[PDB]
Formats: C-alpha cells, sequence, structure tokens
RNA sequence: CGACUCUUAGCGGUGGAUCACUCGGCUCGUGCGUCGAUGAAGAACGCAGCUAGCUGCGAGAAUUAAUGUGAAUUGCAGGUUGAUCAUCGACACUUCGAACGCACUUGCGGCCCCGGGUUCCUCCCGGGGCUACGCCUGUCUGAGCGUCGCU
RNA sequence: UCCGGCGGCGUCCGGUGAGCUCUCGCUGGCCCUUGAAAAUCCGGGGGAGAGGGUGUAAAUCUCGCGCCGGGCCGUACCCA
RNA sequence: UGAAGCCUAGGGCGCGGGCCCGGGUGGAGCCGCCGCAGGUGCAGAUCUUGGUGGUAGUAGCAAAUAUUCAAACGAGAACUUUGAAGGCCGAAGUGGAGAAGGGUUCCAUGUGAACAGCAGUUGAACAUGGGUCAGUCGGUCCUGAGAGAUGGGCGAGCGCCGUUCCGAAGGGACGGGCGAUGGCCUCCGUUGCCCUCAGCCGAUCGAAAGGGAGUCGGGUUCAGAUCCCCGAAUCCGGAGUG
RNA sequence: GAGGUCCGUAGCGGUCCUGACGUGCGAAUCGGUCGUCCGACCUGGGUAUAGGGGCGAAAGACUAAUCGAACCAUCUAGUA
RNA sequence: GGCUAAAUACCGGCACGAGACCGAUAGUCAACAAGUACCGUAAGGGAAAGUUGAAAAGAACUUUGAAGAGAGAGUUCAAG
RNA sequence: CGCGACCUCAGAUCAGACGUGGCGACCCGCUGAAUUUAAGCAUAUUAGUCAGCGGAGGAAAAGAAACUAACCAGGAUUCCCUCAGUAACGGCGAGUGAACAGGGAAGAGCCCAGCGCCGAAUCCCCGCCCCGCGGCGGGGCGCGGGAAAUGUGGCGUACGGA
C-alpha cells in the first residue's frame, strides 16, 4: 500500500487488519522519493495474499 | 548525500514534482499564452540552492 | 441517488454516520480502481462521492454545534469558541451597560439644566 | 592558489534554511537568521531598504484571515444571525 | 565577352523600426478607515478524472452549508424537488510562526480519562483533554530569633 | 519450456619464511610536552529489615527453560 | 469606391527648414486654418538598448604511446554493439567501496527537433514508466572546546552582561502512621494527608570520525539488501495470578 | 638504537629554466629541475575571534578571485 | 494632580470617480506563469517577454523524401 | 512549648481575566550624523533632518492661563491669511529667524486631592430563583465570602464653597 507519512506500523496495521479483515504477521515503510509512505505488509501464513488480492479488486 | 534530513527529503520531493513539463491539453484552451513551462530545471545547470 | 443537505438535517446522528462510512467505502473502491485503471465514468464520480463526504460531515458538525449552543445558552461562562468571535479590540471594548452609566453629580447637573429649545425673532 | 583552486574546497555550507521565513539565510553556528532574526522575538526589517521591505509585508502573502476580516467590515461583523430561510 | 569589384532599381531574405491599437501604469480627488494567544502577518507542505506554473482552497482541501439567481461548465471525457455564477451571516480551517510541555532531530516527556492488552495487573497499542512567560483580583497551602496577645 | 529441477562425482595430504598487512602481548625510551569528560554499568564495606517453625514449608533467587513486545527518521546512485 | 504608416530610375514647388501630387504595399483612422500647452527636431558624449558587417569559412578543434579486421542492426557506421587481434592503466591503479557535496543524475522502454564545439543507430539529452523496506548499520542518548536561558545586574530602548555568580533554586524516596477505593476487601495497587530521609554544580544545546548493550551465513532484483526470503542467533524492556 | 640527524618515497611546498602557455586546459595552470619529509610535522570535522575591527614566526600580509581599512543598502541625482 | 468633541494630517489599507498625463526602450522593476526566471555564503541584486483572423475556417487529399522539408490541392476578401 | 492575630514574603496545571507579535502614509517620545555651503576650514550651515529604538489611534498630540498685554484692554486648544523674511541670532560672514495684536474655520467645557459633614452611608466575587442575552446585564435572596478607617461613596474645587 501507499499511506500518509503520519502513520505508524502499529497504526498501519490495525487499520488494515479493519478494512480488510485479516491478520498481519509485519509491515515495513519507506518514505518514498515522490513522498508518500510505501507499506510493505506481510500477512499471517494462514491467508493467501493473492486471495486477498483479488478480493480487494487489485490483480 | 545520502544521510539526508526529514525536511530536506521533502523539499527535495517536492520540486523533483515540479520538475515535470507541461500537458498538452492546456495549449488547446481558449485564452492560452501558454507554449511551454518556462521554469525547468536541470540538474547540472542550475543547482537548486540549498 | 444525489445526496442533500436538506433531507439530512431531520435525520439521526447514528445513520449519518453509517451513511458517512458507506460513503466512505465506495469512494475506498473508487481510488483503488482509479490507480488499477478504470473507467471515465467511476474518474468522474470520485468527486461527487467526495462532496457527499463533506456534505454530511458538515450536517453532522452543524448539528452537533447547534445543540452545544442550545446547552450553553443560559450559563454565565462559555467556551471559547462558542464565544463571539469579532475583533480583538471589539472584544476589549466597554460593554452596552458601563458605556452608558452615568456619575449622580452629573446627572443631577442634567436634569437641573436640560438643554433648551428657542429661537430668535429676526 | 587564490582563485580557481581555492574554488575547489567549498564543500561545506554556513546556512540553511530557517523555520519563519523559509529562507536560506539561517546562520548554522551564530543559530540566527540573517534575513529576519529567528531566534529574536521581532521581525528584522530597516528602512534603509525600501526594496526588503516590498519583498515580503503584509499584502504579499495569502491574507488568509485579513481578506475575510475585510468582507466581514463590509457588513458590520454580522454574527449568530442566518439569511432569512426559503 | 567571362570572373571579381562599384552604383542604381525590382524581387527575395535577415532584422523588428514606424503606424494604429491597450483588461496596464502615473497623478489628483472622494468615502471609509477594519489585524493578533477565540492564535495574526509571513513561511512550509498538500488538494483537480486528465494539472507543470499562476489562481483558489486546507485531509469537508480549484471547496461544504445557507441566500439570491435561474440552465449550464467546456480543452477532451463523465453523468427546475435547482446546473452554473455571485453573495456570504452556518460549519470547518494541515505543519511552523508572538508560538505556548522541553528541544527544534521532528527527538524525549509528564498528568487525567476513554477503547484495544488487560479482563486493574501492571506493562504494550490507539484516541481525547491539559502541561509557556509575565501580571491583576480573589482562593488554598506556607515561612520569619518581624510586631504582638493568651499561656 | 515456466525450473533454489533431477542426478552422479569431488571439495585432499604436507612444509616453510629478518616475508607483507592486520591484530594481540611484553619490555624499553622521550618530555621545563604527561597525553579528555560524561552518559552508563559493576563490585565491595555496612547491616536498617524480612521470611517459617519442622512443613503441602516461607521470604528470596545475577540458575535452566517457557510467554509478549521493540515505535520515529536516513537507506537508490556519483564520488571525480 | 481605402486613413495612418512604408517604398519609389514618376511630375513639381520653395534660397532653405520642408511640402504637394502619381504609382505600389497596406487595412481604420486622419488633416487644414485661428488660438493654447509642451517630456518638441541629433552625427558625435570610450552616450543607453537592440540589431548587422569586414576580419573569415580565418584563428583554431596538438598535455597524458594506439589502433585494425569481420559481422549485426540500421535509410544511413572512422566513432554504436558482438567476436577476433594488437596496446595501455599496472594493486600510492584508469580497480573495488564510503564521507562532504549533488538530488533522481540510478534501472528499463522509446525518440533522434534542440544539446553532447566532427558525427552518431549512442548519452549523465528528451519522453514515458519503475526503483531506497532495519529491535541488533547510523541518527535519536552522553559530554568535550564552546554556545545559552531563569535569579541578579546594567540599559533611553530593541536588549546586553553573566553561567554559579547578590535565588526560599528538591515536586523525589525506603519506611511508619492516618483517610478512601478496587479486586474472592485476603493482601496488594491507585492514591489523598502527616512523620522521616535527601548536596548538587546548575535549565538546555553541542560529535552521522570521540563515548555508546545487542546479527551472522546462503539465496533473491532491472534498479534494494548485515533491511527482502530461508536458516541459525542475540540484546533490552515487561509479565497479578509468577 | 639516541637525534627539532643525513639520502630518499607518499604527503607538504614552490628554487631555476627568467622553459611551455600567455584572446591559455587555467582570472596563476603545465613539464623537467628542485626544498623538506619524527617534527616549531601534514590534514577533515567541530569551535572562537568581525571592519578603524579581527588575526599576523611581521610581507602592510590574510580576512569568500575585493585589503595601506572588506562587502551590502541608504544619506545620494553627495561636491567639482 | 486629571479628563475633554469640532475645525487639522494621511505616498500604507478597503472601495471608488476623474485627467490638456505615458502609450510596450514610454508608463511602476513588473500591461505577459514579476519581485517571477536568474546570480550571490549571505545582507541583498533582479530581467527579457503584447498584437494571425470576423470566425481555426489552424491547410483534408495526391505526390518525392528516413525526416525536417518541398510540389500540387484546399480555407479565407487576404497565406502578399 | 503550643495556640491566635497582624505585617512582610513565597509556592501552585488554584478560579476568572489581561500583555506579547504585525503594519506603520499620517502622529507621540528618545537618539542623532556626514556628504553640502561658507569658493580653503575648525564655530556656524546641512539639522532636531537621514539612519537607529520604543508606542498608538482612526486621527494622534494639545487644551480650559502660575496667558497676552500696558490698551477705552483681550480671554482654552487646533488650523488658514497676515504679521514677516520682520524684532532677533550669526568667524555680525555664509546664512538662519519667531511671537502679540487684526481677519476667518470650529466652538464646549469639566473632575479630583486637600479643608469639612454624613452610624462605610462604598465596591468586588461566589451560590440560588425569575428575566434578558452573542457588547454578560436587571431584580430578589443568602447570621455567604472579601476589599476598605494606612480612607470607599454623597455634597464640594478657585467662576468661590458649606
Ligand atoms: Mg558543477
Ligand atoms: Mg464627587
Ligand atoms: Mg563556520
Ligand atoms: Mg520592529
Ligand atoms: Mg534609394
Ligand atoms: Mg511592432
Ligand atoms: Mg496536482
Ligand atoms: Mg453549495
Ligand atoms: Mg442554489
Ligand atoms: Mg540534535
Ligand atoms: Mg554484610
Ligand atoms: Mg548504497
Ligand atoms: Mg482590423
Ligand atoms: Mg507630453
Ligand atoms: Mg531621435
Ligand atoms: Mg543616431
Ligand atoms: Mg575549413
Ligand atoms: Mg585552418
Ligand atoms: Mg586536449
Ligand atoms: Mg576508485
Ligand atoms: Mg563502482
Ligand atoms: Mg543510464
Ligand atoms: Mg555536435
Ligand atoms: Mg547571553
Ligand atoms: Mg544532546
Ligand atoms: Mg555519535
Ligand atoms: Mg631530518
Ligand atoms: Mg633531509
Ligand atoms: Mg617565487
Ligand atoms: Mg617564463
Ligand atoms: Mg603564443
Ligand atoms: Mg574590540
Ligand atoms: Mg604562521
Ligand atoms: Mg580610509
Ligand atoms: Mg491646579
Ligand atoms: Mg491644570
Ligand atoms: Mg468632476
Ligand atoms: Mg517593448
Ligand atoms: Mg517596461
Ligand atoms: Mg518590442
Ligand atoms: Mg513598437
Ligand atoms: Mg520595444
Ligand atoms: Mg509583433
Ligand atoms: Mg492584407
Ligand atoms: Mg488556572
Ligand atoms: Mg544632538
Ligand atoms: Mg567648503
Ligand atoms: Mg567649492
Ligand atoms: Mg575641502
Ligand atoms: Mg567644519
Ligand atoms: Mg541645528
Ligand atoms: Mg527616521
Ligand atoms: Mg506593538
Ligand atoms: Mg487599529
Ligand atoms: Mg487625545
Ligand atoms: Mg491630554
Ligand atoms: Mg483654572
Ligand atoms: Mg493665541
Ligand atoms: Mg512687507
Ligand atoms: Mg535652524
Ligand atoms: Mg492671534
Ligand atoms: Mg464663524
Ligand atoms: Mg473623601
Ligand atoms: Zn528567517
Amino acid at each position: 500500500f501507499i499511506v500518509d507519512v503520519k502513520a505508524n506500523k502499529h497504526q498501519i496495521k490495525q487499520a488494515v487488519k479493519k478494512l480488510y479483515d485479516i491478520d498481519v504477521a509485519k509491515v515495513n515503510t519507506l518514505i518514498r522519493p515522490d513522498g508518500e509512505k510505501k507499506a510493505y505488509v506481510r500477512l499471517a501464513p494462514d491467508y493467501d495474499a493473492l486471495d486477498v488480492a483479488n478480493k480487494i479488486g487489485i490483480i | 548525500s545520502s544521510h539526508k534530513t526529514f525536511r530536506i527529503k521533502r523539499f527535495l520531493a517536492k520540486k523533483q514534482k515540479q520538475n515535470r513539463p507541461i500537458p498538452q491539453w492546456i495549449w488547446m484552451k481558449t485564452g492560452n499564452k501558454i507554449r511551454y513551462n518556462s521554469k525547468r530545471r536541470h540538474w547540472r545547470r542550475t543547482k537548486l540552492g540549498l | 441517488a444525489k445526496i442533500k443537505a436538506r433531507d439530512l438535517r431531520g435525520k439521526k446522528k447514528e445513520e449519518l454516520l453509517k451513511q458517512l462510512d458507506d460513503l466512505k467505502v465506495e469512494l475506498s473502491q473508487l481510488r483503488v480502481a482509479k490507480v488499477t485503471g478504470g473507467a471515465a465514468s467511476k474518474l468522474s464520480k470520485i468527486r461527487v462521492v467526495r462532496k457527499s463526504i463533506a456534505r454530511v460531515l458538515t450536517v453532522i458538525n452543524q448539528t452537533q454545534k447547534e445543540n452545544l449552543r442550545k446547552f450553553y445558552k443560559g450559563k454565565k461562562y462559555k467556551p471559547l469558541d462558542l464565544r463571539p468571535k469579532k475583533t480583538r479590540a471589539m472584544r476589549r471594548r466597554l460593554n452596552k451597560h458601563e458605556e452608558s452609566l452615568k456619575t449622580k453629580k452629573q446627572q443631577r447637573k442634567e436634569r437641573l439644566y436640560p438643554l433648551r429649545k428657542y429661537a430668535v425673532k429676526a | 592558489t587564490k582563485g580557481t583552486s581555492s574554488f575547489g574546497k567549498r564543500r561545506n555550507k554556513t546556512h540553511t534554511l530557517c523555520r519563519r521565513c523559509g529562507s536560506k539565510a539561517y546562520h548554522l553556528q551564530k543559530s540566527t537568521c540573517g534575513k529576519c532574526g529567528y531566534p529574536a522575538k521581532r521581525k528584522r526589517k530597516y528602512n534603509w531598504s525600501a526594496k526588503a521591505k516590498r519583498r515580503n509585508t503584509t499584502g504579499t502573502g495569502r491574507m488568509r484571515h485579513l481578506k475575510i476580516v475585510y468582507r466581514r467590515f463590509r457588513h458590520g461583523f454580522r454574527e449568530g444571525t442566518t439569511p432569512k430561510p426559503k
């Protein structure tokens, strides 16, 4: 995902859990040279990222 | 420098976004006097201040 | 359809919040479609969804602060936001009563010697 | 060595951007701004530079509050009431 | 004859003078004569379906509500119970900045209260409200081998 | 083809050095030169105290495992 | 049915300043007379600004040994790429990596108007898109040379001096007592009050080379790896019922 | 195995050719030849000293290509 | 020891109206994305830049060329 | 020893308030040059001016005689015409330089302290009830709390007053 610069990793994972009802393993964030905050969110192994991506609509 | 600070990084981000050219559909408006972006900046000619 | 702020005034705060949440969900889906590359229809409708967000939030805020002013109507001490925001000098200015009340000595002078209305023959 | 070969040692800067006026005039060892005197409460401003006075003054920025104050003074600072409902 | 050079004229170039325009200046006059801790001026960063600058606006972000008006905006798309414009009194208004928890990296806090953790048992997470200097009136708690009174 | 594909085999035995570089250690010389502070952590001296009345033991453990968490910013490339 | 302006081997007038006709170009305004007013007439000032010549297709494109053959792509090859050959740097490098500084120049795709002082199928050029992941690398923490508030003093004043100096400069704590509370009111915790104990050298700033616990190996991209994946660890903090 | 010791690399500097260049590669560079090279040594970063002032192993030297008094704006269209 | 309207001042500000003023090297530095681009460590310094046509009707189509660029054709009263 | 007043002086994230900064054409208060002129230059001039600092308002400042005069007298302040380039100042050089009276614009006067007399007759805040409210005021009720005799309010101020 990409988020605004004010979000913590805890805030990001809580938001992901609420909006997409998926458990989250960890989060890695970096502020991109454009300016936003790219966040790599690794899920719990018992969920499937490809399935969640199809559910959200990106594929 | 690879060892930046947050304010400087935001500054560079804004000017990197600013350094793009002009869209073509604006050249077709009614009251258009603009023919190209005159506020361009090349990393080697103009040195951005700082 | 066309959400407008006249049939939203009579509603209740809980379905106001629920409708706001639904509109936010739709806006998030529309942004997903935008980034993945979608139809000009959705790209146009994102503006409408944003303005629906804006007016629902405006209705919520207006009703909340109106009830709050009604609550603080009678009390002597009320929050600075509910206090009147005229200019700083006008807030520092003397109030209407004390700019009018006068001393006993010269009000006695006024009642003893009132200004008269006269005329002089040519 | 007075010119071209001494221009090569210029590699660390004496000024940075400051928080009041955003110009690149904040001396780092003095820890003051050469344009506005940031640590001082009052704005640095002189009458021997009319151009400097004109470059940043009241009519220059956004007028975010002041133009609204003007628009309200033209009606007398009305409050509380709203136009007659339709 | 020829080439080259010189002069004049026609046409063609380079160049942008002159002429005619002018949503701009300058000068005079009239009315008014209004900023800010309820957070100013200035600055920074963001906001457009396609958007760099200018303009406008502030996470409700090229605007919301209300009133007037009354069928458009438009470069290309898209889909009258009120489109668009203007007015503007309701609501909202990011980060610095007198700038205010301490410092200004955006780092480190403290206190009270909510919701997760907990099932108060503390930690840990999120949110909300306070925490600057001077000074006035009053309140409380105090100090003095300062002046006394009763013991 | 789309392969951290599948397989075999092998990854051995010795000697030297005022060698070069790095590092650890001992010892000496030089000074009218004596060659940083603080955060932080630890050990010791003391003995105010606490634990239970013979047990299913109590206080207490710098011992061995087990459980949870670690936020914010920088990180591309050039370096002549 | 053609004003201003401009051009003219056309016709003329005036001693002259100048002016009137004809032709052409041009496309929206202009002039005579009587008075009034002036930022009112240029050849010069090493005058100001803009433009153009001769010089002249001239000077020049000579610091650091060096290139050749074939093929490919391409409209096009002295200069691009592949292969071969011959050379140079020669480990105090023309190698591999960082700090300051730069700020997207990094990677891919496409283009050949402009730029790369010849050219270019190439480029750090232009246009589209991509790309920087940390408890264990650094900042953040410490203090150094020094900087800097408050008390105080000085100062017409913005303010300055001063850093322990002319301050009632502490908001902490083992424990004991009192008062309330929650949790099986057990025992503790939150506290609220009192008793008792208490030097700090002065708030605060100051090092990405000083001080400062704790992460290594293999694999993975086009461009990121002690950061991603796999496998092995480790430090700090916390934990009623431990 | 001592020395503000000698020859001589890197580094630091800048003698002579009054060489090259002198509308330059360059508003001070290039070549050969040179001085020193364990010390009054060379060097990054931090920090202090500011203009009739600073700093100077002292040449009126350096103080952003500016120094026998820097630079910027103003008095100022200064006076001739 | 103290208070006090009017007549008075106003090159900043919000609105206005006018001129024997200037007419794009003029008039404000700025008629235009102007205190903008750009230069300086900084204080500060600081531009050039207006006009197709009534209406884009902004040159379809054929042809040579890799393309720029031409020849025809066409719009317009006029591409002079 | 303790307790209780008062006086001085602290500490509060105590309850409620207020100041800071900006603009600055006009205004008020300090500070304050040197170009220049004198055909040189030092007093003088430039000039109480530029620069510097502080503080406001819609204007500010001033203002109701410890005045002008010497008349047959006028009567707060401010602005205009004149007085007047005058009296005066000045290396008596260069240069500088007002005021009264007269005519207009406007026109407005007032309050304390002190001396005294009225049983502090005075003021503020908290709580409660009714009313009003976007200028937080009106009434009533509190054996509610404070300020105040080291002086609040009424009368009263040079034109006299009780
Ligand atoms: Mg360069
Ligand atoms: Mg009285
Ligand atoms: Mg420095
Ligand atoms: Mg000021
Ligand atoms: Mg001729
Ligand atoms: Mg022209
Ligand atoms: Mg945008
Ligand atoms: Mg609306
Ligand atoms: Mg409407
Ligand atoms: Mg720091
Ligand atoms: Mg012992
Ligand atoms: Mg790297
Ligand atoms: Mg025309
Ligand atoms: Mg004229
Ligand atoms: Mg001329
Ligand atoms: Mg001429
Ligand atoms: Mg030739
Ligand atoms: Mg030649
Ligand atoms: Mg060369
Ligand atoms: Mg290398
Ligand atoms: Mg490399
Ligand atoms: Mg590349
Ligand atoms: Mg070329
Ligand atoms: Mg100081
Ligand atoms: Mg520190
Ligand atoms: Mg460090
Ligand atoms: Mg030696
Ligand atoms: Mg030697
Ligand atoms: Mg020499
Ligand atoms: Mg020579
Ligand atoms: Mg030569
Ligand atoms: Mg000195
Ligand atoms: Mg020396
Ligand atoms: Mg001098
Ligand atoms: Mg008196
Ligand atoms: Mg008086
Ligand atoms: Mg008129
Ligand atoms: Mg022009
Ligand atoms: Mg101009
Ligand atoms: Mg022109
Ligand atoms: Mg012209
Ligand atoms: Mg011109
Ligand atoms: Mg033109
Ligand atoms: Mg024509
Ligand atoms: Mg308080
Ligand atoms: Mg003086
Ligand atoms: Mg003289
Ligand atoms: Mg003279
Ligand atoms: Mg002289
Ligand atoms: Mg003199
Ligand atoms: Mg004088
Ligand atoms: Mg002044
Ligand atoms: Mg002020
Ligand atoms: Mg005001
Ligand atoms: Mg006044
Ligand atoms: Mg007064
Ligand atoms: Mg009197
Ligand atoms: Mg008089
Ligand atoms: Mg006379
Ligand atoms: Mg004088
Ligand atoms: Mg008079
Ligand atoms: Mg009259
Ligand atoms: Mg009295
Ligand atoms: Zn500043």
